[PDB]
């Protein structure tokens, strides 16, 4: 019951990813578990976001 | 899309080639700056009259 979810954090976002991980810890459950793949990028770059 | 993207060298040369172009055309004198915007254009200012 593994659920793969992608994520995109703009370089320089720390507390956001922190709150993301904290959220991962608090809302974790025995039924299913989210398996995030995080990718840091330049959010203003359209090419980077597309890729 | 292949990562990391690698650009071809020739491209820069073609770019410089295009930007250095100065020609005569329907829009008048056509010339570009380093960034690619139009330069030395003539915009005819027109008014609608009865005739
Ligand atoms: C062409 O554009 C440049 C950029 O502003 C300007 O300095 C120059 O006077 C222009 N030439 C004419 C004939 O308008």
């Amino acid at each position: 019951n593994s659920i793969q979810i992608g994520g995109l954090f703009p370089r320089g976002a720390d507390q956001e990813y922190s709150a993301f991980r904290v959220g991962m810890v608090q809302f974790s459950t025995s039924e299913f578990r989210l398996t995030p793949h995080i990718d840091n990028l330049e959010v203003a770059n359209s090419f980077a976001v597309t890729n | 899309l292949a990562n990391p993207a690698v650009p071809w060298g020739q491209g820069v040369e073609i770019e410089r080639a295009l930007k250095q172009v100065q020609v005569e055309g329907l829009s008048g004198n056509i010339k570009f700056d380093q960034n690619g915007k139009r330069i030395n254009y003539t915009i005819n200012i027109m008014e609608l009259k009865t005739n």
